């Protein structure tokens, strides 16, 4: 996960513009509505029943804000991503098993969510730098 | 598979695209290109350059391929039967690269339809694209 | 797509497997649990040990599933529509979860039938497991 | 990729019984017969046109032993395995610059060749230690 400084401007120009109270719970509710299996991981967590029950259930929302978080950590810390999510896969037990496609799903629908809410801004070649690190962020957590 | 109201969803995203249509094909297929650098081993006679007039084309072509394939949706595998034959004996594309695509045409659509792409209409959007998939690559299976 | 030749493959190849139905359902059950550990989240109430009664019961549940698949192989959806819903709806069973059983399932063939397992039937038996883990996921789509 | 000391021996002793000059060549073209796609990656080597031919091929048969070579020195080197398949993947230019999923059939279908041979030897817990190992050499080849 080498980004070049091209993929880093990218990147973090347009990370700060990111409304970091919301886009969280508007990425993993929309991963909880379109991928529905992925509320078996959690359920403990509310009424999940609908687009509009998940878009507004509030651990949702609270659990997007961590999401986004360890994103933010996944960027300051490119080089050694598995040490970076080392203690955050440990401190969870078991709650982060899944399967490694999960998270590759969670990253897609994240970048789903930025493209959403920068339209033009979020041009293809800002997309790209934004999978690779959707990449190495979602093989870390393994 | 597919619900009356993914159907309803599906045409209504659609709709808004209107026109837009090509476009739209040539920049999902520019950002899968850029975004998953292995998919361009099956374009080697492509200029896959910003504004490739054959990214244009091609993009017209997917565009209306599955423009086809939402007016047929109830009869998809009829549909698109040549382009099952074509993706999957022809040019033996990995199944993997029908989810990247679908991927980047999401996101394509989600950043020019802001309004459009609710969570309900982006489920829907993606189950008609995980069923195109599953038709281009069938004869697999 | 299942071809003519893959429908014989298949019904050949189970056939042969006779009676030790469901005791190679359990063993591809114990497979998966022990390769594939996420996969136990599934079966808490179970006891998922050697000689489980449990596994042992489910794998002549799945064998029969499978061999009712087999036994309408043209009308898998509807054969296995109830299915269908169960994995999806009821126990939302992530849809990895099917190659494994399936690649699961194509080990523990492979291991008790050496003579039948040649490249031609294990490519049918591939496509056919393909073709029922499409359908048990088929209420995601 | 922490193998287990009897993980270990599930694995090793098993592997000194392989006939390697063609259970590799069995199991790249069972590749080659079973997902199609991954001819495309060859069909330089010669006809790939039935699973007889394919089975034939000596292309096939003669890179079913490197794979199988890749293999044993995967095994040799488990901890650091990135720092193994490197100077593989380098050597290739865009040989491997395909899909990690495809790494990962070719593993499965190794263990579907390698059940075939051993029946009731290969067990499920054998089976097991085989695939801890198949998933550290794909995730590292990518
Ligand atoms: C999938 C990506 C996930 C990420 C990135 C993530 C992130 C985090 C972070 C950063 C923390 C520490 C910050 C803090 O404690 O305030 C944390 C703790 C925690 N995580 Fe997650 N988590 C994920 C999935 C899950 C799941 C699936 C569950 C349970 C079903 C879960 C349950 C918890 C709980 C209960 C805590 C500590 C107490 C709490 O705040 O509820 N997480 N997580
Ligand atoms: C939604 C999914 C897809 C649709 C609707 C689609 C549609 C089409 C159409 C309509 C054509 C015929 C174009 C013509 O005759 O000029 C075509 C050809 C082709 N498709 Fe796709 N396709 C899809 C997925 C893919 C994927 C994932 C790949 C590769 C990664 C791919 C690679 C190709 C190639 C290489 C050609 C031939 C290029 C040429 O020589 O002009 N397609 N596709
Ligand atoms: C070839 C693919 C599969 C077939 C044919 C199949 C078949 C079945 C059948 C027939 C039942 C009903 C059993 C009964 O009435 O007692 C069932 C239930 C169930 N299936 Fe599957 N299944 C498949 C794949 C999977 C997978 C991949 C999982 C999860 C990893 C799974 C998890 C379950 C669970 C948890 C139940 C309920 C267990 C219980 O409470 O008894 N199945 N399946
Ligand atoms: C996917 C798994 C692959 C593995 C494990 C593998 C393994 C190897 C190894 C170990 C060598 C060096 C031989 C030695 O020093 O003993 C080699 C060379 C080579 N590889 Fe691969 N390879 C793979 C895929 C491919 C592909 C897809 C191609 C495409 C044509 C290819 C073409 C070649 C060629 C032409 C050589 C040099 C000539 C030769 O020794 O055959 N390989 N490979």
């Amino acid at each position: 996960v080498h980004l070049t400084p091209e993929e880093k401007s990218a990147v973090t120009a347009l990370w700060g513009k990111v409304n970091v109270d919301e886009v969280g719970g508007e990425a993993l509710g929309r991963l909880l509505v379109v991928y529905p299996w992925t509320q078996r991981f959690f359920e403990s967590f509310g009424d999940l029943s609908t687009p509009d029950a998940v878009m507004g259930n509030p651990k949702v929302k609270a659990h997007g804000k961590k999401v986004l978080g360890a994103f933010s950590d996944g960027l300051a810390h490119l080089d050694n991503l598995k040490g970076t999510f080392a203690t955050l896969s440990e401190l969870h037990c078991d709650k982060l098993h899944v399967d490694p496609e999960n998270f590759r799903l969670l990253g897609n629908v994240l970048v789903c969510v930025l493209a959403h809410h920068f339209g033009k801004e979020f041009t293809p070649p800002v997309q790209a730098a934004y999978q690779k690190v959707v990449a190495g962020v979602a093989n870390a957590l393994a | 598979v597919l619900s009356p109201a993914d159907k309803t969803n599906v045409k209504a995203a659609w709709g808004k695209v209107g026109a837009h249509a090509g476009e739209y094909g040539a920049e999902a297929l520019e950002r899968m290109f850029l975004s998953f650098p292995t998919t361009k081993t099956y374009f080697p006679h492509f200029d896959l350059s910003h504004g490739s007039a054959q990214v244009k084309g091609h993009g017209k072509k997917v565009a209306d391929a599955l423009t086809n394939a939402v007016a047929h949706v109830d009869d998809m595998p009829n549909a698109l039967s040549a382009l099952s034959d074509l993706h999957a004996h022809k040019l033996r594309v990995d199944p993997v690269n029908f989810k990247l695509l679908s991927h980047c045409l999401l996101v394509t659509l989600a950043a020019h339809l802001p309004a459009e792409f609710t969570p309900a209409v982006h489920a829907s959007l993606d189950k008609f694209l995980a069923s195109v998939s599953t038709v281009l690559t069938s004869k697999y299976r």
